[PDB]
C-alpha cells in the first residue's frame, strides 16, 4: 500500500520500489489490464508508478509513438511485465494537474570562455529516456519546475550537477506541458509491474 | 535477325576479353606490388596486347545499326564498346609535363626553387605569414599558369573538333554524355538535364555557404588583422590551399571549442596489439552484419595489406583482376585514418563482387559517382561513437559531449561544403569555355567575376589575360572532368538517409551506424548488384526510394551546425561585396 502513501510522482520522476494482486485491485479500479510476454493470471518483483491520465492512456501502450516514451519513461520490458492503468482516490493525496515532458535537447555555450554564460541550443540534439532509466536530471529539472510555474506550457534552459568530458556543466533545454484535470476528484495512475 | 547476330559476337568477346583482362591485370599488380625493369616490361607487353584486341572489337561493333536491337542488354553491351589527333596528343603531353615539373624560385635566389610536393604545399598548409603564402600561391601561378595558356588555348579548339566530329556540341557537351540514359517515361536523363539539376541543387546550399563563409570570415580576420574586410571576400592564397580546393587546413583556425578534443582510438588500437590483419578482419565482420559479402581465401592469400620488408606503390587501391579474383593493395598502419580507409576500400570490393555476375562490359558501376559514394557511406557508420565503443576502443561509459559535435561537424562541412562552389564553379567556367560563351580574351576576366561571385574568393594579385588560373588545377592541366565529385557528394549522402531510415535510426544524422541492420544491407545490395545493366536513375531508386537528384539529405546532415552557426553570426555580416579587393 505504500505506493498509494503521500503524494504521486511525475511521469518524468517515476516511483519505483522493489519487493495479492486482488488486494491492489480493492484499492483502485483497473480500466485496462494488458500483459507482454506473460499472462495476466500470472501477475523478486518491481513497480514503476506515477501519475498519468486515462483519456489519453494510448501513450502508455507497448509500440506507441509519444512523448511519454520517448522523453518521460520508456519501459524495456525484457522481464515479463504487465501495464495497469487505474483511477483512485488516494485520500495520499490526489494530483492537482498532470505534466509531462514534450522535448529536451542539448545546448552549448556561446561563449567558449564561459561555461556558466549564455547558450546556444540546438534542437537537433534530442536527448531522449533510456529504456528503465529515469531522464537526465537536466531533463528533469525543467519537468519539476513546469509543474509549479503557472505557465501551462514551460520552456526552460537548466543544468543540474552533471558534468561533461572537461568537468564543465552539461545545459539541456527542455519543454514541459501542464494538462488540467477532467475529473478534479481523482487520482488517475498508471503502474508497470515486471517479475 | 542482327539482334542474334550481335549476341554471338558479344559472346565470343567475352570469351576472348576476360583471359586478356586477366593477364593484363595480373601484370599491373605484381609490377606495382615489386617494381622492377623485368615487371615493368611485362605490364608494357600485356597492356598491349589488351589494347589491340579491344581496338579491333570496337571496329567491329560500330558496324552494327543499334536501332534495331531488341534486348536492352544487348543495346547497352554494344554501346558500352561503339562509345588532328597526333597534334592534340603532342599537347596533351606537354601540358602534364609542365605540370609534374613545376617549381616556385625564390626572387633572393634563382638557383633554390621549390616544387610543389617538395614544399610549396607545405607552406600553404602550415605557413601563417600573409607574405611567404602569397609568394608561394603567386609563384605557382606566375611560373607554371602563364606556361599552359597558349597550350590549353589549343587544346580547346582541337577538343572541340574532336566532339563535334562525334556529332556532340562540344568537348564540354560530350563529358556531360556520362550521364545520359535511354529508359520509358522519366527514367531517360538527358545531356542538358545535368546543368539544370546542377544549378538547382547549388541554389539550395548557398544559405549554408553563406553562414560557413562568414564565419570563417572573422576567424581569418583576427589571424590576419587589417588584411580583411568583415563584408568582404577572403583572399585566395589564406584558405590554406594552393587552389582553395578544400578548406580542411582552416580547422586550426575555425574550431568552435578548442578544449573540446575529437575521439581517437589510436591509444585504444596500440593498447591492445592490433595490426593490419585485425583492421581487415574488424572490417570484414561489419559488412557481413551489414548483409554483404565476406572475403574469398584469395583475398586473404595475395593482397598486400601491410608494407614489405621490394619498393612499392602503398597508395590504397581495391583491385578486381578479373575471374573472381579480389585484392586490396594497402601500407596499413594502426593509426584511426587507416582502419576507416580499410572499410573504404573494402566498400568498393563489395560493389565489384555484387556485379560479378553481370555480362563482362556491364561490370561497373551505375555512375561515375555511384562507386566512390558508396565506399564513403560505410567508412561514415564505422566512424560513429556507438561503433567505437562496441569495438572495445572508446570506453563504455565515455562521457557525452555537445561541444564536440560542434567541431566534428564544421570539420566536416570544411571538407564536404566548402568545396562544392569550388567545383560548381570551376566545371561551369570550363563549359562556358568549351560552348564558345567566354571569349578568348576574357577567360582571366571571367574566371575571377565568377569566383568573386559564386565562391566569394578574391585575388589578392592584378590578372591579365597572360594567366591561366583553371590550368594551374592537376585535373584541368591533365583533361579530367570535375563534375563528378558534386554529384558524388550528393548521392553520398541521398544513400546514407535512406538506409538510415530503413535501419530505423531515430535522431541525429551524423550519429548513424547501419550496423547488424541487413534491411539496410539488402536494399544497399540490390542496387550495387545491378552494374551498368539499367540507367543509374533506375539504380538510385532502388536505394533511395526517388529517381532525382536531392540535395536536401546533405543539407539535414549539417542542419545542427547551421543553426548553431546563424547564432554565431548573429553580429557578422552574411554573404559578401565584391566590390573590394586588397
Ligand atoms: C499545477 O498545480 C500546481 C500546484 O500543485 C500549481 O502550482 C501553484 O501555482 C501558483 C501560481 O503561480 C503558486 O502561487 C504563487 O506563488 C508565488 C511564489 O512562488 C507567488 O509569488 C505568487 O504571487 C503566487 O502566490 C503556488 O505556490 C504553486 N503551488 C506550489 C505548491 O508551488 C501550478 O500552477 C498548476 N499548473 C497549472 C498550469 O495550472
Ligand atoms: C620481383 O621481381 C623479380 C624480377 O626482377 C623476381 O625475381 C625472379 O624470381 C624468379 C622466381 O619466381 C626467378 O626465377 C628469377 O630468376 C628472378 N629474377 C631475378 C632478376 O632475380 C622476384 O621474385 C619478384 N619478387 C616478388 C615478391 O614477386
Ligand atoms: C510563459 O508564457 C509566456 C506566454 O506564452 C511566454 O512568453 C514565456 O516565455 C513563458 N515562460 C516560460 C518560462 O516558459
Ligand atoms: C580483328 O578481328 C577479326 C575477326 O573476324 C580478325 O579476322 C582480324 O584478323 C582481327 N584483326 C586484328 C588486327 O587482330
Ligand atoms: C540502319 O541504320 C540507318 C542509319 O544509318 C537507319 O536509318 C536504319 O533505319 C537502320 N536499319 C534498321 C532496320 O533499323
Ligand atoms: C596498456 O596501458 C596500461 C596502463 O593503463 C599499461 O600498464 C599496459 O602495459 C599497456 N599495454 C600495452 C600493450 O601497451
Ligand atoms: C564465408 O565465405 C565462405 C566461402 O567459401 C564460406 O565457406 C563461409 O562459411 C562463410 N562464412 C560466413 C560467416 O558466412
Ligand atoms: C593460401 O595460402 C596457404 C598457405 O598456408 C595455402 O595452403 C592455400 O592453398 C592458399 N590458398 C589460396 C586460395 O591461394
Ligand atoms: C552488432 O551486434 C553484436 C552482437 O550481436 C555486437 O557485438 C556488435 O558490436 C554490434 N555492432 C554494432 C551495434 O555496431
Amino acid at each position: 500500500t505504500k505506493l498509494f502513501i503521500g503524494q504521486v510522482p511525475q511521469p518524468y520522476e517515476f516511483g519505483r520500489l522493489v519487493f495479492n494482486f486482488t488486494k491492489l485491485l480493492s484499492y483502485f479500479q483497473v480500466n485496462t489490464f494488458q500483459c507482454q510476454k506473460v499472462t495476466p493470471e500470472s501477475i523478486s518483483l518491481t513497480v514503476d508508478w506515477f501519475a498519468y491520465r486515462v483519456e489519453d492512456k494510448s501513450d502508455l501502450l507497448p509500440g506507441s509513438s509519444s512523448d511519454l516514451q520517448r522523453f518521460n519513461y520508456k519501459p524495456t520490458y525484457s522481464n515479463p511485465t504487465c501495464l495497469i492503468s487505474a483511477y483512485t482516490n488516494l485520500v495520499g493525496v490526489n494530483p492537482t494537474n498532470y505534466t509531462t515532458l514534450t522535448n529536451c535537447y542539448g545546448c552549448v555555450d556561446k561563449d567558449p570562455a564561459n561555461p556558466w554564460g549564455d547558450q546556444i541550443c540546438i534542437p537537433e540534439f534530442v536527448t531522449e529516456v533510456e529504456p528503465g532509466f529515469r531522464p537526465k536530471p537536466s531533463c528533469a529539472r525543467v519537468g519539476l519546475e513546469g509543474h509549479i510555474s503557472g505557465n501551462d506550457t514551460y520552456s526552460a534552459i537548466v543544468t543540474n550537477g552533471e558534468l561533461d568530458s572537461t568537468g564543465d556543466p552539461i545545459w539541456r533545454k527542455g519543454v514541459a506541458l501542464t494538462k488540467q484535470p477532467i475529473d478534479s476528484s481523482r487520482a488517475d495512475l498508471a503502474f508497470f509491474v515486471s517479475v | 535477325t542482327e539482334d542474334e547476330k550481335a549476341k554471338e559476337f558479344l559472346e565470343k568477346f567475352d570469351l576472348e576479353a576476360e583471359k586478356l583482362y586477366h593477364q593484363s591485370s595480373l601484370a599491373s599488380w605484381n609490377y606495382n606490388t615489386n617494381i622492377t625493369e623485368e615487371n615493368v616490361k611485362k605490364m608494357n607487353e600485356a597492356d598491349r596486347e589488351w589494347s589491340t584486341f579491344y581496338e579491333n572489337m570496337t571496329k567491329i561493333a560500330k558496324n552494327y545499326n543499334l536501332s534495331q536491337i531488341t534486348d536492352d542488354k544487348v543495346k547497352r553491351q554494344l554501346q558500352a564498346l561503339q562509345q588532328e589527333n597526333k597534334r592534340l596528343n603532342n599537347i596533351l603531353n606537354e601540358m602534364s609535363t609542365i605540370y609534374s615539373t613545376g617549381k616556385v624560385c625564390k626572387p633572393n635566389n634563382p638557383q633554390q626553387c621549390l616544387l610543389l610536393a617538395t614544399g610549396l604545399e607545405d607552406i600553404m598548409q602550415y605557413s601563417k605569414d600573409y607574405d611567404e603564402r602569397l609568394w608561394a600561391w603567386e609563384g605557382w601561378r606566375s611560373q607554371v599558369g602563364k606556361q599552359l595558356r597558349p597550350l590549353y588555348e589549343k587544346y580547346v579548339d582541337l577538343k572541340n573538333e574532336m566532339a563535334r566530329e562525334k556529332n556532340y556540341e562540344d568537348y564540354g557537351d560530350y563529358w556531360r554524355g556520362d550521364y545520359e540514359t535511354d529508359g520509358k517515361e522519366d527514367y531517360a536523363y538527358s545531356r542538358n538535364q545535368l546543368i539544370d539539376d546542377v544549378e538547382r541543387t547549388f541554389e539550395e546550399i548557398k544559405p549554408l555557404y553563406e553562414h560557413l563563409h562568414a564565419y570563417v570570415r572573422t576567424k581569418l580576420m583576427d589571424a590576419y588583422p587589417s588584411r580583411i574586410s568583415p563584408t568582404g571576400c577572403l583572399p585566395a592564397h589564406l584558405l590554406g590551399d594552393m587552389w582553395g580546393r578544400f578548406w580542411t587546413n582552416l580547422y586550426d583556425l575555425t574550431v568552435p571549442y578548442g578544449e573540446k578534443p575529437t575521439i581517437d582510438v589510436t591509444a585504444a588500437m596500440i593498447n591492445q596489439s592490433w595490426d593490419a590483419e585485425k583492421i581487415f578482419k574488424e572490417a570484414e565482420k561489419f559488412f557481413m552484419s551489414v548483409g554483404l559479402f565476406n572475403m574469398t581465401q584469395g583475398f586473404w592469400n595475395n593482397s598486400m595489406l601491410t608494407k614489405p620488408d621490394r619498393e612499392v606503390v602503398c597508395h590504397p587501391t581495391a583491385w578486381d583482376l578479373g575471374n573472381n579474383d579480389f585484392r586490396i593493395k594497402m601500407c596499413t598502419k594502426v593509426t584511426m585514418d587507416d582502419f576507416l580507409t580499410a572499410h573504404h576500400e573494402m566498400g568498393h570490393i563489395q560493389y565489384d563482387m555484387a556485379y560479378a555476375k553481370q555480362p563482362f562490359l556491364l561490370r561497373n558501376g551505375a555512375n561515375e559517382g555511384f562507386h566512390e559514394a558508396v565506399g564513403e557511406i560505410m567508412s561514415l557508420s564505422a566512424a560513429t561513437p556507438k561503433h567505437l565503443k562496441d569495438l572495445g576502443l572508446l570506453a563504455q561509459n565515455y562521457p557525452e559531449d555537445y561541444e564536440t559535435e560542434i567541431n566534428f561537424l564544421l570539420k566536416q562541412a570544411l571538407n564536404i561544403v566548402g568545396t562544392l562552389p569550388f567545383t560548381y564553379m570551376l566545371e561551369k567556367w570550363r563549359w562556358m569555355v568549351f560552348k564558345g560563351q567566354i571569349p578568348k580574351d576574357q577567360w582571366t576576366k571571367k574566371w575571377w567575376e565568377m569566383k568573386r561571385d559564386i565562391v566569394g574568393v578574391v585575388e589578392p594579385v592584378p590578372h591579365d589575360e597572360t594567366y591561366c588560373d583553371a590550368a594551374s588545377l592537376f585535373h584541368v592541366a591533365n583533361d579530367y572532368s570535375f563534375i563528378r565529385y558534386y554529384t558524388r557528394t550528393i548521392f553520398q549522402f541521398q544513400f546514407q538517409e535512406a538506409l538510415c531510415r530503413t535501419a530505423q535510426h531515430t535522431g541525429p544524422l551524423h550519429k548513424c551506424d547501419i550496423s547488424n541492420s541487413t534491411a539496410a544491407g539488402e536494399k544497399l545490395l540490390k542496387m550495387l548488384e545491378l552494374g551498368k545493366s539499367q540507367p543509374w536513375t533506375f539504380a538510385l531508386e532502388n536505394i533511395v526510394g526517388e529517381r532525382k537528384i536531392n540535395v536536401r539529405p546533405l543539407l539535414d546532415y549539417f542542419r545542427p551546425l547551421f543553426n548553431w552557426l546563424k547564432e554565431q553570426n548573429s553580429n557578422s555580416f552574411v554573404g559578401w561585396r565584391t566590390d573590394w579587393s586588397p
